[PDB]
């Protein structure tokens, strides 16, 4: 299995951690994209606000049928294909963040829980992972997350340190 | 070397005018010679050379050589109609002789392109305004009498030039351009509308002649001609289509680099 | 303001903007974020807005923009409305007026274009404010400012460019390629109005040597033109 | 008209001429992507420019 994870929807969740890293709140949002085959695209993100609540009932039902609604008038209209998290402790630490993907997978099967460490992910190091629950046994497992950049956005990526057709064919 | 360039010049401009077209050709050939030593010693020096050069062309059947050497002697009207203005550093009397030589060269430049273009010459004169006037009439009348009045400027030495060869040679071809501008495209035509045509040209008989001798030449294509019947019959695309494209976005990026 | 930084990811979400529709002659629209309170404007973050245009006329959703602003605001109040962007590639006739709009919202309007084609590889982006140089015993008018920019980001985005770079160093879609063949089977009048618009902007820029508005319609024509070529 | 543009030329002398350039009568003398589409993708981008 493999999360193929867009260039917005990856500066999106790295932004979104760091800058919940110095809220010293753990970040969440969540995931848009398509189940395709097995696969799954995670084309965009978006963040839901910092709760008091920890965990499970931090998401805002309010807020997020008004960002959806906003971002279909936006080309999109990307089904929630999951949730990412920034959570420090490791290796597989908390047991409370787990039953989260449990609500999110009764609502969607297929649902995939991702998880950023901004304090680790240094330059030439991205510490992130991808998880589903399983269907004396583990609850959880890891699945290796690829990225997806079109040409135009590749182009686009590399001003940084300068010195639509054709995707619907394929 | 400039000095001997120059006396080669103007030896084979004398043999020219007392002087077999051949071995003036050949002598042309040979002299052409670097364009900056000539510009270094004088202004005028490149302007005889490139009238010459335009005389050579003159005598040559393409008249595409001698327009190229003349509008660098003088500015001339470029592809895509952008003016072509010449620098004004010569001596007057040597300008004066370029601008002879321009006049000269409207006969080739006619020839090149197009169209009705005089505005860098003198708008009062009717020697060469009504000349390109008769010529977009098409109608030979009007041509033959222009050279019966403009017989002097024709004639300037005289057994030289005894019997204007050059200019009726030119009037000749002049007056085939306008029934090839029709240029067929055309399936299927009926005689008449031809013949009402090609009765406009002198001979009556040329059209059952002068049609079928069109053919010959090429410049227009008949099908079907000389049938019982009596009518006559008349990946590319897409290439000229890529082509015109090609003209846009050239003039595109000249305005975006303006 | 002398001139303009825009971060990779504006750049990017513009580009993910335009592609989600899957339109080549379309053009998208949106609200940037940043800092313009010095003579470098930042522009940081921004989203997409519905929006729709009718011959000149054009549609912004006002109640979009001051509800998803009041989102953004609520996750990071430092990142200001300060103008908005679309997909070009070029100024448009309308884009003082739809600058007009954006002022309420804040002053002076900023405006972005973003060449989500990339004909160009120096600049994926245009930056312009709106001002008028005046004229002596006349009336000022208004026009576009073009500023330099330059592409830059803070040290969170350079690390995830830098990642993302490091190998280097459809129903919908479907759905369009039925149009296009629906316009293709129709094209015929299509051509007969393009060739009647294209000369009515030649009129229109005649008129001003209005001009504009010629000129815009003359834009249309061979955008128009350049989708049938491409569905073909 | 073959025979009188050859100079009134009698059947025989024209059949010489017919033999010499292979000419026989019949009624008559018988006598006789990707790339495309590359460049239009350049051209419409120079255009939006």
């Amino acid at each position: 299995k493999q999360v193929q994870i867009d260039g917005l929807v990856v500066l999106k969740i790295i932004k979104h951690y760091q800058e919940e890293g110095q809220g010293t709140e753990v970040v969440q949002g969540v995931l848009l994209g398509l189940v395709v085959e097995d696969r799954l695209e995670i084309t965009n993100c978006f963040p839901f606000p910092q709760h008091t609540e920890d965990d499970a009932d931090f998401d805002e039902v309010q807020y997020q049928m008004e960002m959806m609604r906003s971002l279909r008038h936006v080309n999109i209209d990307h089904l929630h294909v999951g949730w990412y998290q920034s959570t420090y402790y490791g290796s597989f630490v908390t047991r409370a963040l787990l039953d989260s993907q449990f609500s999110y997978q009764h609502a969607i099967e297929e649902s995939v829980v991702l998880i950023y460490d901004p304090i680790k992910t240094a330059q030439g190091s991205l510490s992130l992972k991808a998880y589903r629950l399983t269907p004396f046994e583990y609850m959880f497992e890891e699945v290796p997350i690829v990225i997806k950049n079109s040409h135009l956005i590749n182009v686009l990526m590399w001003e940084l340190e300068k010195k639509x057709x054709x995707x619907x064919x394929x | 070397k400039m000095l001997g360039y120059f006396s080669l010049v103007g030896l084979l401009r004398l043999h020219s005018l007392l002087g077999d077209y051949y071995q003036a050709i050949k002598v042309l050939e040979n002299i052409e010679l670097n364009k900056k030593s000539m510009y270094s010693r004088v202004p005028e020096c490149q302007v005889t050379t490139y009238y010459y050069v335009g005389f050579a062309y003159l005598m040559m059947r393409r008249y595409q050589d001698a327009i190229r050497v003349f509008a660098n002697i003088l500015l001339y009207i470029q592809r895509t109609k952008s003016m072509f203005q010449r620098t004004t550093y010569k001596y007057e009397m040597i300008n004066k002789q370029n601008e002879q030589m321009h006049a000269l060269l409207a006969i080739a430049l006619t020839m090149y392109p197009m169209r009705i273009d005089e505005s860098i010459h003198l708008q009062l004169r009717e020697k060469y305004g009504d000349k390109m006037l008769r010529m977009q009439k098409g109608d030979p009348q009007v041509y033959e009498e222009l050279f019966s009045y403009s017989c002097p400027k024709f004639l300037s030495e005289p057994f030289l030039q005894q019997l204007k060869v050059f200019s009726d040679e030119v009037q000749q071809q002049a007056q085939l351009s306008t029934i090839r501008s029709f240029l067929k495209l055309y399936t299927t035509m009926p005689v008449a509308k031809l013949a009402g045509f090609l009765d406009l040209t002198e001979q009556e008989f040329r059209i059952q002649l002068l049609v079928f001798k069109h053919k010959m030449k090429n410049l227009v294509w008949t099908s079907g001609i000389s049938a019982l019947d009596g009518e006559f019959q008349s990946x590319x695309x897409x290439x000229x289509x890529x082509x015109x494209x090609x003209x846009x976005x050239x003039x595109x990026x000249x305005x975006x680099x303006x | 303001g002398r001139v303009v930084r825009l971060h990779p990811v504006i750049l990017a979400s513009i580009v993910d903007s335009y592609e989600r529709r899957n339109e080549g002659a379309a053009r998208v629209i949106g609200t940037l974020l940043g800092t313009v309170d010095k003579h470098s404007v930042e522009v940081t973050n921004c989203f997409s807005v519905p929006h729709n245009e009718s011959e000149d006329e054009v549609a912004v959703d006002m109640e979009f923009a001051k509800n998803m602003y009041e989102l953004h605001k609520k996750v990071s109040p430092n990142e200001l409305i300060l103008g908005w962007y679309a997909t070009g590639h070029d100024i448009t006739e309308h884009s003082v007026l739809i600058h007009e709009y954006y002022s309420r919202e804040a002053p002076n309007p900023i405006h972005l274009t973003v060449d989500t084609s990339l004909q160009n590889g120096r600049m994926s982006i245009k930056a312009y404010v709106s001002t008028l140089m005046g004229v002596p015993g006349r009336t000022m008018g208004v026009m576009f400012t073009p500023l330099t920019v330059k592409y830059a980001y803070y040290d969170t985005e350079r690390i995830g460019v830098d990642l993302i770079m490091k190998t280097c160093f459809x129903x919908x879609x479907x759905x369009x390629x039925x149009x296009x063949x629906x316009x293709x089977x129709x094209x015929x009048x299509x051509x007969x109005x393009x060739x009647x618009x294209x000369x009515x902007x030649x009129x229109x820029x005649x008129x001003x040597x209005x001009x504009x508005x010629x000129x815009x319609x003359x834009x249309x024509x061979x955008x128009x033109x350049x989708x049938x070529x491409x569905x073909x | 008209l073959l025979a009188e543009m050859l100079g009134d030329l009698s059947d025989s002398q024209l059949k010489v001429w017919m033999s010499k350039y292979g000419w026989s009568a019949d009624e008559q003398i018988f006598i006789c992507x990707x790339x495309x589409x590359x460049x239009x993708x350049x051209x419409x981008x120079x255009x939006x420019x």
